[PDB]
RNA sequence: GAAUUUUCCGCAAUGGGCGAAAGCCUGACGGAGCAAUGCCGCGUGGAGGCAGAAGGCCCACGGGUCGUGAACUUCUUUUCCCGGAGAAGAAGCAAUGACGGUAUCCGGGGAAUAAGCAUCGGCUAACUCUGUGCCAGCAGCCGCGGUAAGACAGAGGAUGCAAGCGUUAUCCGGAAUGAUUGGGCGUAAAGCGUCUGUAGGUGGCUUUUUAAGUCCGCCGUCAAAUCCCAGGGCUCAACCCUGGACAG
């Protein structure tokens, strides 16, 4: 099926950090490769590379965990989509969300490219809010 | 003047064509797209445009009480159901 | 027709008096299409916008008694 | 929450609303003449002789009303004035009587609540 | 040198063929107004002994509140423990502690003088006083978000 | 009623703290008891008794105080402190801290009977907000009264609050700036009163 | 009908009709009157005063409380009352006013003329003693009363508010109890008994293109007055007012 490939990556990373795994393999698409790029520039993951299973192109996604405790603290506590297919959210320059007061950011696809919460405010542009990471 | 596009559903009328305009617009209270469809009675004195053709409608002089729009151009051919 | 004067907004003893651009077939204190300037009786506050005046008077507007006198009290309407 | 696409089809909206005490077109108080002044027994936890009177309102309806305090002077032809409040001990009684108004007299030798019960100031 | 106050003295009784007897329960919260709280539930036969045992259990389960700022919370947090759900939001240095009857009792001890909240779901003083503890444990500050977050090889300073 | 009339030192008692409704009266409360351990006061009791302490000190009503706390909530800046700003700016309170009157309920009568002048002009209203750089003085006709002379005879020795500056000889007092947190010397917690109105 | 006012004054002011004007017409309107209907401000006293006086309530009667409350003393007297002055709303322009014995100001008597209402079991902030005694009555809910009931009735005292108070009616809030922001459907109310399937909703990956949606900027309109921010004028305030903001 795959109704939204932008929504299954959010589910594949969220369930992977809860049961502490090293590498996850998600589907290869240009828009999803743009989300993993602005994830490592802020520092939410290690790095991203290209891979291939059986004629199908997949993307390597290595996660990062903190120090050892009873249950080691995770990088991303919650991952959720705002612009769900069938409920498309659109915002301007003033309606841009302030996630956690500056600690967490919200990644949005703008007209100039792919900007974050701080990057879209400095350019003076808005668009479709994909998801919010914290 | 305003321009709206739509498909012709009925052609069995003298010099008049029934054009169905589809318009997608988000709800101010909610967020998702609500589709509204209203049919306009356009003027066609040359009876060139038949059923299935997608034409654009512009505002003009009212030829009747229900008719106020005219069909000036044509963007594509027949996009209907097969006989 | 259209004319120039002043309306009422401030009730009782304090009569502030409003701006003007209204028809004769309307009310004493009703609809006004454009704004200009006003004056306060028991104060030194005298506005009266000059670029709004003369621009409205050229197209059939009648200058009646009350808009006058407060017009010549300022530097507008003289042999200049 | 009921899904967003079903909220455009059905659209959730409340009812016509039912009133607790039908005192007509939003009127606080209503006038009327008393038809029958009788005595009735309460519910299960209480056991007393409470005075209730059937008031025929100005609209044409004949609903029951409770008389507060000790002692009254309401007859078969008394023009009383109702309030609008439940007692919740006597079934069917949804109204109260405002004493000290019209034919309804105030409670004698009462020194506490003079705003309610309709009692005057003793000198 | 900690401040001690009671939340609710609940009446719990069980009937046996030997009569009707009760073991009273009380919830006591501790604090020093610097950013340190601790709830404690203790059950005993009398009312005075139920407040005493809940005070010893309160100084045992000590948790540090990472507020430390201008008398307010760092960010917005929503936590649900069972049927009870409490939402804690930050405020400006002028607002009071407009929180619940069981929520304000734990927030005045945490040092947060400026806070606004809501009591959703179940309004039980046992489940709502402990739901605010789980909501205050998951609180992050600007410095510990970047230390929890595994950033790649940046330029090292001496 | 505009300002409470009747028993004044009944509220100096009971509440625990000692305000200035008169001069100085004992610490103990009313009745035969109250000198021992009192009962456990609820969470809503600390919000009700603390606002009644601030309402009685200035001699203000509930109708007038409701406006001074709402306009201060809508205005920018720390809400908890700007409640004491518009309440201290009153002509009946600035007269107590000036040394012209022994107490606040006696200072309202001083302003009402036309004894005080503000910037040269005569003001009768006690709920008048005194902005900075204003000269709060006495009148030339009401300079010869024995009550005004006796109250200002005890003032050249005592130290007046830091936001005010009185000159003993010409009988005038100037207000330089706004009163802040550490400048207030009242036994009231301003965070318990703002929490009452927003129930 | 529960309930909502003087069959008043004036053109002086603003405006409308007519007239080259004067001026006339004008219960539009400007004002007054009745009504605590609401909002706002002030007032009905201030300080000082006993070892806590009478007289009440409680009392273990050894006292306590109401009580500085009052009386008794010095003091000031807004507003109301009385007398004398007296801004401005008039711009026009033989100097033109309803309101007006106007606002406001100076003086003279004297505290002299001015407070109550609700509540006090718990939520609800505030106590006992009598009487009655499931009797009479209370009540928003849980519920009180069958002999000592702080939840009846009276009294003392206390609490809250204030010329307002209380009750009732009515909308919203509390009800994330229709939840778009905010909820749920194994057992608490809730998947239709199960499939196929039209409309409708949604739809993998790549590049180019369109760019309609969307987003940026700008130009119109979004009446004024409310609301909000900053700043002014009636002694304050209510009220009135400049500009801006906003009108999503």
């Amino acid at each position: 099926m795959g109704k939204d490939t932008i929504a299954d990556i959010i589910t594949c990373i969220r369930n992977a950090d809860m049961n502490r795994k090293g590498t996850v393999r998600i589907v290869s698409t240009n828009i999803t490769e743009n989300i993993v790029k602005i994830l490592l520039r802020e520092g939410f993951i290690e790095n991203a590379r290209k891979h291939q299973e059986r004629n199908k192109y997949f993307l390597v996604l290595t996660l990062r965990h903190r120090r050892n405790k009873k249950g080691p603290y995770l990088n991303t506590f919650h991952l959720k989509r705002v612009s769900r297919p069938g409920l498309r959210i659109y915002s301007n320059y003033q309606r841009i969300p302030r996630i956690l007061g500056g600690m967490g950011i919200a990644i949005l696809s703008t007209s100039r490219g792919i900007m974050t919460d701080r990057e879209a405010r400095l350019e003076g542009i808005g668009g479709e809010i994909l998801c919010y990471i914290w | 003047m305003k321009t709206m596009q739509g498909r012709v559903v009925c052609a069995t009328s003298d010099k008049t064509v029934a054009v169905e305009v589809v318009r997608l617009a988000p709800h101010p209270k909610y967020k998702r797209r609500v589709r509204m469809k209203k049919k306009y009675q356009a003027h066609d004195p040359d009876n060139q445009f038949k059923v299935g053709d997608v034409v654009r409608l512009e505002k003009s002089r009212p030829i009747s009480k229900t008719k106020s729009f005219v069909a000036l151009p044509v963007i594509a051919r027949a996009a209907r159901k097969a006989e | 027709m259209v004319k120039l004067r002043l309306k009422r907004c401030g009730r009782k003893q304090r009569a502030v008096y409003r701006i003007v651009a209204i028809d004769v077939r309307s009310r004493r204190e009703g609809r006004d299409l454009q704004k200009v300037g006003f004056y306060d009786p028991i104060k030194s506050q005298t506005y009266l916008n000059v670029p709004a005046i003369l621009d409205f008077l050229e197209k059939g507007a009648q200058p009646t008694e009350t808009v006058y006198d407060i017009l010549k009290r300022a530097e507008v309407f003289k042999e200049f | 929450m009921p899904t967003i696409k079903q909220l455009i089809r059905n659209t959730r909206q409340p009812i016509r609303n039912v009133t607790k005490s039908p005192a007509l077109r939003g009127c606080p108080q209503r006038r009327g003449t008393c038809t029958r002044v009788y005595t009735i027994t309460p519910k299960k936890p209480n056991s007393a002789l409470r005075k209730v009177a059937r008031v025929r309102l100005t609209s044409g309806f004949e609903i029951t009303a409770y008389i507060p305090g000790i002692g009254h002077n309401l007859q078969e032809h008394s023009v009383v004035l109702v309030r609008g409040g439940r007692v919740k001990d006597l079934p069917g009684v949804r109204y109260h009587i405002v004493r000290g108004t019209l034919d309804a007299v105030g409670v004698k030798d009462r020194q506490q609540g003079r705003s309610k019960y309709g009692v005057k100031k003793p000198k | 040198g900690f401040e001690e106050n009671v939340v609710q003295v609940r009446r719990v009784t069980k009937v046996v063929k030997g009569g009707k007897h009760m073991r009273f329960r009380a919830i006591v919260v501790v604090g020093d107004k610097k950013g340190q709280v601790g709830v404690g539930v203790g059950k005993a036969k009398e009312v005075v002994s139920a407040v005493q045992k809940a005070a010893v259990d309160a100084r045992r389960n000590i948790i540090t509140v990472p507020m430390t700022k201008y008398l307010t919370f760092p960010h917005r947090n929503e936590a649900d423990y069972g049927a009870a759900r409490v939402m804690l939001r930050p405020a400006a240095p002028g607002t009071g502690v407009i929180a619940g009857g069981a929520v304000r009792t734990v927030l005045e001890m945490a040092g947060v003088e400026n806070a606004l909240g809501k009591q959703l779901g179940s309004n039980n003083a046992l489940n709502n006083a402990r739901a605010t503890i789980v909501a205050v444990q998951t609180m992050r500050q600007f410095s510990d978000v970047a230390r929890d977050r595994g950033i790649p090889m940046e330029e090292l300073w001496k | 009623m505009s300002r409470y009339r009747g028993p004044r030192f009944k509220k100096i008692r009971r509440l625990g703290a000692l305000p200035g409704l008169t001069n100085k009266r004992p610490r103990a409360g009313s009745d035969l008891r109250n000198q021992s351990r009192s009962g456990k006061r609820s969470q809503y009791r600390i919000r009700l008794e603390e606002k009644q302490k601030l309402r009685f000190h200035y001699g203000i009503t509930e109708r007038q105080l409701l406006k001074y706390v709402r306009i201060a909530r809508k205005a920018k800046g720390s809400t908890g402190q700007v409640l004491l700003q518009l309440l201290e700016m009153r002509l009946d309170n600035i007269l107590f801290r000036l040394g012209m009157a022994p107490t606040i309920p006696g200072a309202r009568q001083l302003v009402n009977h036309r004894h005080i002048l503000v910037n040269g002009r005569i003001v009768d209203i006690p709920s008048y907000r005194c902005k900075p750089q204003d000269t709060i003085m006495a009148r030339d006709e009401q300079k010869s009264i024995a009550l005004i002379q006796n109250s200002l005879d005890l003032s050249p020795r005592e130290e007046l609050p830091k936001h005010l500056t009185l000159n003993p000889f010409p009988y005038k007092g100037l207000v330089n700036q706004i009163i802040d947190s550490k400048w207030v010397g009242l036994k009231i917690n301003e965070l318990l009163v703002v929490e009452y109105y927003s129930r």
